[PDB]
């Protein structure tokens, strides 16, 4: 994140691992 | 009769297409070269005529179908296809309306601007000739040709990408005589190929900024999975050079997934984790790669692979064989200090190379990389860092067993600069010896150090009066590599003189080594330790002022690792006293 | 050769690597070497040749080079030359092998392939150092090398038992030019307390038209006149 379509797929990968809907992870990571 | 010639052209195109789609490795190329002979014979039959206008678009269809099937099988263009283009172009000129292809094209495109309905075949011809110029690295005049095709008022557009995009195919290729490939299909190939080539050049030349543009363009459109792979790898390289590691890793993962041949990526992974210093991961990736390179189709069509250059050493797509790498693992394992691991790895290198009469040729490390005997030396310097010294002597026995003949018979020894001794023989005694110090036997050590110092000094390695064979360019002729073998041998021997308690002899060899190589500093440390024992004050200070007056180029590996090995930790500590 | 009028046409069944522009080719143990025509650069290619009794296949091309110094009636020529210990070819003795090819070929006990070309350049390539790939393109400058320039074309390379006092540990190397600058080589180990190469360009007759080698240093050759001989013993 600190470095587009790639980054969306990366959040999809994290979401598929953790079993969280991608929006929450995206928001949390963006806010941090 | 054009009915019958077109029946033949159509027939042989269907035969070539049958061959591309179906078949096995021989029957494919058998039918393909049968079709090539057919298109050759038909071309000669049509060139026998004083061309008609209605015979012209069949002849050019046959010329295009001949050059396609020629370059797809040769897997490479040449100048006979350029002469064939010249023949077809001069044949277009002598029907209605000479010098060379560029001005011939200029005049032919003016003749096509008279609108004879064969522009479908002219644009296809431009595609093939452009492919010839692209594979031949003829990028200046290509811009001029396509510039003449489109508006000449687009003259300032030197960049081929935009120019190739504007270059339109003229038709959807209406019911004319059959072709193997259409001009738009060749346009897609042109774009990705040229984009790729420009990107690679921009990468190597240190604009991995401008690279990304061309390379993303290479991805978007026709990009076969095999190119997709290598592009992404390029992207890994670029981001890695910029500083941005995680984007690089992204592309590399994609490279892995998409690829059936993921040697090139992990080398990039190695260089990445090496740039950061993640040594563990570096070695782990390389470890995988080597097992990777353990593991291992041609269309009658112009594919992109054709037009790409087989890569250079500067490229991030240069990926050696198992052997060339496993050497990398061992080198990289040795410069960290995992001597144990290193040992094993070097042994595995050496097992491959030498046992190999029966299998596939696994090869030596390549000659911008190190000579076959510098590599038995790196094997032994690992086997010393390990403390496997009775292995480090089966090494130095193995070597000089094979290479008896090559050695000097050393009768200058009796007859007491001129006779010739290649560094690696003078080394081989230097590490044959260190083996005996680890087995603890002063005599036969001071033997081998003294015999190493005789084959440095009553012989010269720089005797290329006769380039007599294949020979060590780089590693084994550097004056730096010679003065750094000498200092070392005198150190290795001067410390045996301290161990037998003859510290005058020791002093003399240490004093000699500072005279030999004043930029090693290990020499000055050993000399100053001897002087600080016995007679410090004036002598020691005289060398202090010299060190402060004083204040790596290309020494080979086995030797730097040996120097690194003996050098003491407590060295600068001593030099600030 | 078993192969179940006494004329037999070949079937294209039997064709392998219809490379088609390949002129010349040798054989070592279960390796196959070709030397193939192109534009200005001719190239050495080098294939696997399957050791098991199978469908007689090429396999994958290991290696390619381009004989960069060569820029073209007369073929060129290829010789198989093994070092001692390790075959339709010529085993040299260690002295020599070490002298001509270097420590690489020595150590690896690598068999070596000697190309005589129409220019009369006379080149050898080490087979161990000839494995390449599409990532890994064989650099000719460094990989292939150039012994001795007969100024005329080459006809016949060989190797002889001088001093005989089937696997002969041969001692000598023989070239032939077309017009007959014959070129033979041996080890001296003389006069610098060093191994040095022994070079002779003789000038036989004539046009030399072909040449074999027999028991004990005797080179059975031809001129258009007659079938003549040289002894180097
Ligand atoms: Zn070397």
């Amino acid at each position: 994140l600190l470095e587009s379509s790639f980054i969306g797929s990366a959040l999809q990968d994290q979401a598929s691992r953790l079993g969280v809907p991608v929006g929450i992870l995206s928001a949390g990571m963006v806010a941090s | 009769c054009l009915d019958l010639w077109r029946e033949k052209n159509d027939r042989l195109v269907r035969q070539a297409k049958v061959a591309q789609n179906s078949g096995l490795t021989l029957r494919r190329q058998q039918l393909a070269q049968d079709a090539l002979e057919g298109l050759r014979g038909l071309l000669h039959s049509l060139q026998g005529l004083p061309a008609a206008v209605p015979v012209l678009p069949l002849e050019l269809t046959v010329t295009c179908n001949f050059i396609i099937l020629r370059a797809s099988l040769a897997q490479g263009f040449t100048e006979d296809q350029a002469q064939d283009i010249q023949r077809s172009l001069e044949r277009v000129l002598e029907t209605q309306e000479e010098q060379g292809l560029r001005e011939l094209w200029d005049s032919v495109l003016r003749a096509s601007c008279l609108l004879p309905e064969l522009l479908s075949a002219l644009h296809r011809l431009v595609g093939l000739q452009a492919a010839l110029w692209l594979s031949a690295d003829r990028l200046g005049d290509l811009a001029l040709l396509l510039e003449t095709l489109n508006g000449s008022q687009s003259g300032a557009s030197k960049d081929l990408l935009l120019l190739l995009k504007t270059w339109s195919p003229p038709a959807e290729e209406l019911d004319a005589p059959l072709t193997l490939q259409d001009a738009q299909g060749l346009k897609d190939v042109l774009l990705t190929a040229f984009a790729y080539r420009q990107g690679l050049q921009e990468l190597i030349t240190g604009n991995p900024d401008k690279a990304l543009s061309s390379l993303h363009e290479a991805a978007s459109g026709l990009c076969p999975r095999p190119v997709l792979v290598q592009v992404y790898t390029a992207l890994g390289s670029c981001h890695r050079k910029m500083g941005n590691p995680q984007r690089a890793l992204l592309y590399l993962v994609a490279a892995l997934k998409e690829g059936s041949a993921w040697g090139p990526p992990l080398l990039e992974a190695s260089r990445l984790y090496q740039q950061l210093g993640d040594t563990t991961a570096e070695l782990e990736s390389l470890e995988l790669l080597v097992e990777a390179l353990n593991v291992p189709a041609p269309q009658f069509l112009i594919e992109v692979e054709l037009l790409l250059p087989p890569p250079d050493l500067a490229s991030p797509l240069h990926c050696g064989t198992q052997s060339q790498t496993k050497h990398i693992l061992a080198s990289r394992c040795l410069q960290t200090g995992r001597a144990g691991d290193a040992a094993e790895h070097y042994l595995d290198l050496l097992a491959l190379l030498l046992d190999s009469s029966e299998p596939r040729f696994s090869p030596p490390p390549s000659p911008p990389g190190p000579c076959m005997p510098e590599v038995f030396l790196e094997a032994a310097v690992a086997l010393i860092q390990a403390g496997r010294a009775q292995d480090a002597l089966t090494l130095c026995e193995e070597l000089l067993s094979r290479t008896s003949s090559l050695l000097p018979k050393m009768s200058r020894l009796w007859e007491d600069e001129l006779p010739y001794c290649p560094l690696w023989v003078s080394a081989t005694h230097l590490l044959q010896g260190q083996a005996w110090v680890q087995l603890g036997a002063q005599k036969v050590a001071i033997s081998e150090f003294s015999r190493c110092l005789e084959l440095l000094f009553r012989a010269t390695p720089e005797e290329k009066e006769q380039g007599a064979a294949f020979n060590c360019e780089q590693g084994c002729k550097s004056d730096a590599a010679l003065q750094q073998l000498r200092a070392a041998a005198l150190i290795s021997r001067g410390l045996e003189w301290v161990a037998s308690g003859q510290d005058t002899k020791a002093l003399q060899d240490f004093l000699l080594s500072v005279q030999m190589c004043p930029g090693n500093r290990d020499t000055y440390f050993h000399l100053l330790q001897t002087l600080k024992r016995l007679d410090r004050r004036d002598e020691a200070t005289a060398l202090w002022w010299r060190l402060e007056a004083q204040t790596l180029w290309s020494l080979p590996l086995y030797l730097e690792s040996y120097l690194s090995w003996i050098r003491p930790s407590d060295r600068d500590a001593f030099l600030e006293e | 050769l078993d192969h179940p009028s006494p004329v037999i046409p070949v079937d294209p069944d039997a064709c392998i690597l219809p490379d088609a522009a390949l002129c010349a080719f040798t054989l070592l143990d279960s390796v196959l070497v070709t030397l193939v025509q192109g534009p200005a650069r001719w190239k050495m290619q080098l294939f696997e040749q399957p050791c098991p009794g199978e469908d007689p296949r090429p396999g994958g091309q290991i290696g390619e080079v381009e004989l960069s110094s060569y820029t073209p009636h007369f073929l060129p020529v290829l010789c198989s030359v093994s070092p001692s210990g390790s075959s339709g070819g010529f085993t040299l003795e260690d002295a020599l092998f070490g002298l001509l090819f270097g420590a690489d070929a020595t150590l690896l006990q690598s068999p070596v392939v000697l190309c005589g070309l129409p220019d009369g350049q006379l080149c050898c390539v080490i087979l161990k150092a000839l494995v390449t790939s599409r990532s890994a393109p064989g650099d000719p400058n460094a990989l292939v090398k150039i012994l001795h320039h007969l100024e005329e074309p080459v006809i016949f390379i060989g190797a002889l038992k001088t001093e005989p006092q089937e696997d002969v540990h041969c001692d000598c190397l023989v070239a032939f030019g077309h017009h007959g600058r014959m070129l033979a080589i041996k080890a001296s180990w003389d006069e610098s307390g060093k191994l040095v190469p022994e070079l002779r360009e003789y000038c036989l007759p004539g046009p030399v038209l072909c040449a074999a080698c027999g028991g004990g240093g005797r080179v059975y050759h031809s001129t258009p006149s007659d079938l003549c001989v040289v002894d180097l013993s």
